[PDB]
């Protein structure tokens, strides 16, 4: 999974040799960097469910046909809304984890491969869940590097549907 | 290959949970050791050369079978083999140690190992006292109090013996 | 691979014979059946996107653990994986269709199939409920009595559920 | 086995889509012409007997040196005579396979491959089974469309010979 | 592979020993039996085609239900193969008598022979009757007296006997 | 291993035929030079002893820190003189197996392959050792084509170490 110190690992392993300070001073970053993704991390866990609450009405408001139109790829019905929920949960759980690893690894695993293949099998619409990422982008509160951080993998993630 | 941090990652995703405030508190701590790692794999590293030279040197001196005409580390061939091996052991073992788990050396270097050995004839039993030589040698490097600033590193070379003895222990 | 024609011939050769007055007789008359045959494979092949994906939503329905994290089919890396391989499934279940011989969905799709989703841990029970939902939606797809000329096409029906319980049962 | 059934899955399968128009044009094209092969194929086989005993002295006639030279390879006793009407009857059967298959899948499978390798080795001349060929050519009987069908193969096993 | 000086080499230095004035003298002898050598290889080789080919017809004669329609040797193209292999067998068994070892033989030909011929049905002891055939042609064009200058190579035919009988072996 | 019979061998097998004339006139070369080759592999030998003694000490003339500089890769302690010893008389064994298969593949396969790896790793320096082999070739007292064979395998290695 791609974290700055599997990379490393990666890099020193295909060229067969020991790791040497090029690689460790990566990881210095990353260890370095671990303050600033940790607090952010840790905000958007603890906000989750407010943040997953006021981004799916964000995408409802934009998208009204979203909760009317008829298909259970839509919010129409109890059951779309749950899984509208639970995708944008999932969404927010990887921005953490990612923080976490220090790496786009864990959505680029769980989420993003594939991600493409599903959009359109399901008719879900990419433009959704990019509306749900910019409301937890303008909302999650933080500031300074930890912002920096949060938006990097939020971003990314847009990119990702782009 | 995982890591420290994919490691507690991946258990979460399973389970489908955000991470607790404990989880944090773990990766957070492992953050604030990691000074202590990078002089652990560097001082290694660093040594690398002579730690296989002497262990290898100490193995054949104690088991001169070895390299007697017929034994499997005569032969420039198989004494190279043999050298490499031992580098390579090393070399995971550090990778090991960067990243605070033992997947990369199970995936990469110790599954199958044994197996490799056996079809060659190669007695595993020595390829263990080899990686053990290696370890007292690559511990006491590691946990030298010259030269760095004092500390308590007993934690992280408790773990760096386990990585060893985890790869002694897939070919004994 | 084979077709019906040339399974025919090879037993022909095996024994070292010419066609019989019967066996001429019963590839003629499949050659009479051809346009229902062709309907078949074009109607199926035209619904394929739908086929496998009210399939899937069925399937998942039904069985909620597939998709609950840690599930065979959580991440869309493994559900996108879980969808190819209805439609490969299907694919092949539409050239033994139209080659009228299963060989072709033997060889290059069943044959170790099994063997592959226990190495995995995909569950092969839930791939034959996949299967069995498809084969339903397909053959009323196919045998829809409106837009086409009217005929009897049971027997190609029998024999088209015949490829998808086939396939069904390769898996569990 | 080449047949333009197997053909038409084969080019789907390699391109890894599912069958279109394109492949299923060239089935009815086969469907259509079954009419006239078969015919070929039945009179082919209801005659066999007397092209085969036809076929043989053709070649006899043609090369006399196949009769009174010694030799195995030669059909010059018994045995030989038996082994070379064998072989007549082997190319028959082929070309009536190929008649019901729609395609030269079965001759070039038990017969065409390693052809050159056998007549290289048995001292078998190539020249004997064309004049067999083209003695079942001008005989079968056949007229129309069916002449068309047998004819191809039988050229088509001529030119593998040649 | 080896040849037969390489092989007294190879024990040797498993020993860490120079060679003896016995191992010195076996192996002069081979050299001075060396023409003998090189006249059996040529003589076997320049008539290779006639000795497969003689082979394969006495084969097909005793043994009819190999060409039979359904046979293993029936088509051209497995005649082809059956006939590629005979003649594949006599050159590997040509390369031991030049090289006065086996290895070449068994490495490269013998193993998995028998395994190959299981996987693909191929009767392994009808084969062995083929080998057989061309051991005693190929004896008999490498021992004729007429054509060469005269002497006695007995223990030679003796050695190439042996070589047919280890192929023979190795399939039946 | 690499004998002038098994690279004929090799050479057949490669292109999937028999051996040839071509390849057993090389064969041919190989018998007779063999009268040469066994005399000098007997000499050397019968003389190995006093050859490896001799080597031995006109290294340590040549490099006299060989023996009194402090460390196990020198000659300075009976266990690094015997060491020594060994090592000479492996090249020695070598050279003489070489004769004896008529060709480089002993000393490709024990000894060549590897070698510059262990003289790295144990510190051993290649002029050691080529000193030994020019000794041996100085006074093995070979003359004529013997010598030329001896000679021929002894700066082989001398190559190898250069
Ligand atoms: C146990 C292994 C021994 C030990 C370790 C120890 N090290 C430190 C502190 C530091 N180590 C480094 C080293 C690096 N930083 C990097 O980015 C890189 C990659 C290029 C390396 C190699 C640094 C910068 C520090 C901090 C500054 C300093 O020199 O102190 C500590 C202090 C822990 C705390 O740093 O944080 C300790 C305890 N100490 C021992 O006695 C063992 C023998
Ligand atoms: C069962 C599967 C259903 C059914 C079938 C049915 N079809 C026909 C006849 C025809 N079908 C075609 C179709 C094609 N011909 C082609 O070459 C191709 C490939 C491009 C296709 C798709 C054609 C041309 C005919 C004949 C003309 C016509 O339209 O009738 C029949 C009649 C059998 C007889 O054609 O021969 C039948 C019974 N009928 C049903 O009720 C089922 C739902
Ligand atoms: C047994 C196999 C038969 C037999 C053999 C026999 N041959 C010789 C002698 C010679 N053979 C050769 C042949 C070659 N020399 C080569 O370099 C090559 C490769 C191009 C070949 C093929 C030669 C040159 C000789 C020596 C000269 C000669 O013709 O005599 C002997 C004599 C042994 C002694 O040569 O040394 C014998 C006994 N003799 C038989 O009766 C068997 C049928
Ligand atoms: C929300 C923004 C809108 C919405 C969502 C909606 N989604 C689905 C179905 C699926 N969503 C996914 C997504 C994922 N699965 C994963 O494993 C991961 C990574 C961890 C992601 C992101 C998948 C696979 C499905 C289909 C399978 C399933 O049901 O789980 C639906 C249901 C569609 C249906 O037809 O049943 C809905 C409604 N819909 C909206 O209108 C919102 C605007
Ligand atoms: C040394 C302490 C002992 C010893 C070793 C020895 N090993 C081999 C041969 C092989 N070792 C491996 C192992 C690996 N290859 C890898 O790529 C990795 C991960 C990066 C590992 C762990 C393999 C694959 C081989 C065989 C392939 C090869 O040799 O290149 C030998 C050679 C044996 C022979 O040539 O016959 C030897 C001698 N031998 C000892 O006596 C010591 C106890
Ligand atoms: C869907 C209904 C169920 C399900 C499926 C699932 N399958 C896989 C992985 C593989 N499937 C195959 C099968 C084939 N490959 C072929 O080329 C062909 C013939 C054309 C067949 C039949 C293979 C080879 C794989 C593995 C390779 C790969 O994934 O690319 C997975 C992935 C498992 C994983 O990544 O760990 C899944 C999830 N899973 C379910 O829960 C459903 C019941
Ligand atoms: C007839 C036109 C002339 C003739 C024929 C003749 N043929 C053979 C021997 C063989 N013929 C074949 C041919 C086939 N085998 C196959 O499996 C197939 C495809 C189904 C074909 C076409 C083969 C393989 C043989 C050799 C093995 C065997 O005996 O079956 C012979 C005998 C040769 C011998 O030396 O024993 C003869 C005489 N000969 C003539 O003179 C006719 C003009
Ligand atoms: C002939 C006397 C008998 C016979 C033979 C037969 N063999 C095969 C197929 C194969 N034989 C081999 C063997 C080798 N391949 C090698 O490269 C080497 C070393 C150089 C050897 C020994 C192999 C690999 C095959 C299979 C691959 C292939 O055929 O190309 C067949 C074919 C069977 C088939 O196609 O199904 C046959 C018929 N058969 C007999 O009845 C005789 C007793
Ligand atoms: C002698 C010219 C000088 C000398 C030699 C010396 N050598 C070693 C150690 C080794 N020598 C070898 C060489 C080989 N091993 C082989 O299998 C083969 C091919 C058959 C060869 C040529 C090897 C592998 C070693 C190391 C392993 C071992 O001990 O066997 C030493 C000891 C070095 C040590 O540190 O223990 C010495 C002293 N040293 C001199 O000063 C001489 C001038």
């Amino acid at each position: 999974m791609k974290t700055p110190i599997t990379e490393a690992i990666a890099a020193a392993d295909t060229q067969g040799r020991f790791l040497s300070n090029t690689e460790l001073q990566a990881v210095d970053g990353r260890f370095k960097r671990a303050v600033a993704s940790m607090e952010a991390a840790r905000a958007l866990t603890n906000n989750a469910q407010s943040l997953i609450d006021g981004a799916a009405q964000a995408v409802y408001q934009k998208f009204p046909y979203t909760t009317t139109m008829q298909g259970s790829q839509y919010a129409s019905t109890p059951e779309g809304k749950a899984k509208c929920a639970r995708d944008i949960g999932y969404y927010l759980r990887m921005i953490t984890y990612c923080l976490v690893a220090g790496g786009t690894g864990p959505m680029d695993e769980y989420l993003i491969a594939g991600l493409s293949e599903i959009n359109s099998t399901f008719d879900l619409s990419p433009s959704w869940y990019i509306e749900a990422l910019k409301y937890i982008k303008a909302n999650h509160g933080l500031t300074g590097q930890a912002a920096v951080e949060a938006n990097a993998y939020i971003d990314y993630a847009i990119n990702a549907l782009s | 290959m995982l890591d420290a941090f994919a490691k507690v990652v991946a258990q979460a995703d399973a389970r489908g949970e955000f991470l607790t405030n404990a989880q944090f508190d773990a990766l957070s701590n492992l953050v604030k050791e990691g000074n202590k790692r990078l002089d652990a794999v560097n001082r290694i590293t660093s040594n690398a050369s002579t730690i296989v030279a002497n262990a290898a040197r100490a193995l054949f001196a104690e088991q001169p079978q070895l390299i007697q005409p017929g034994g499997n580390a005569y032969t420039n061939r198989r004494m190279a083999a043999c050298l490499r091996d031992m580098e390579i052991i090393l070399r995971y073992v550090t990778y090991a140690i960067l990243a605070g788990d033992s997947s990369v050396l199970d995936d990469r270097c110790l599954n199958g190992l044994r197996e490799t050995y056996q079809a060659l004839g190669t007695p595993g039993s020595s390829v263990a006292v080899a990686i053990q030589k290696m370890k007292d040698a690559a511990i006491a490097i590691a946990n030298d109090p010259n030269g760095i600033t004092p500390g308590d590193c007993s934690a992280l070379m408790s773990e760096i013996a386990g990585y060893f003895d985890r790869a002694a222990a897939a070919v004994a």
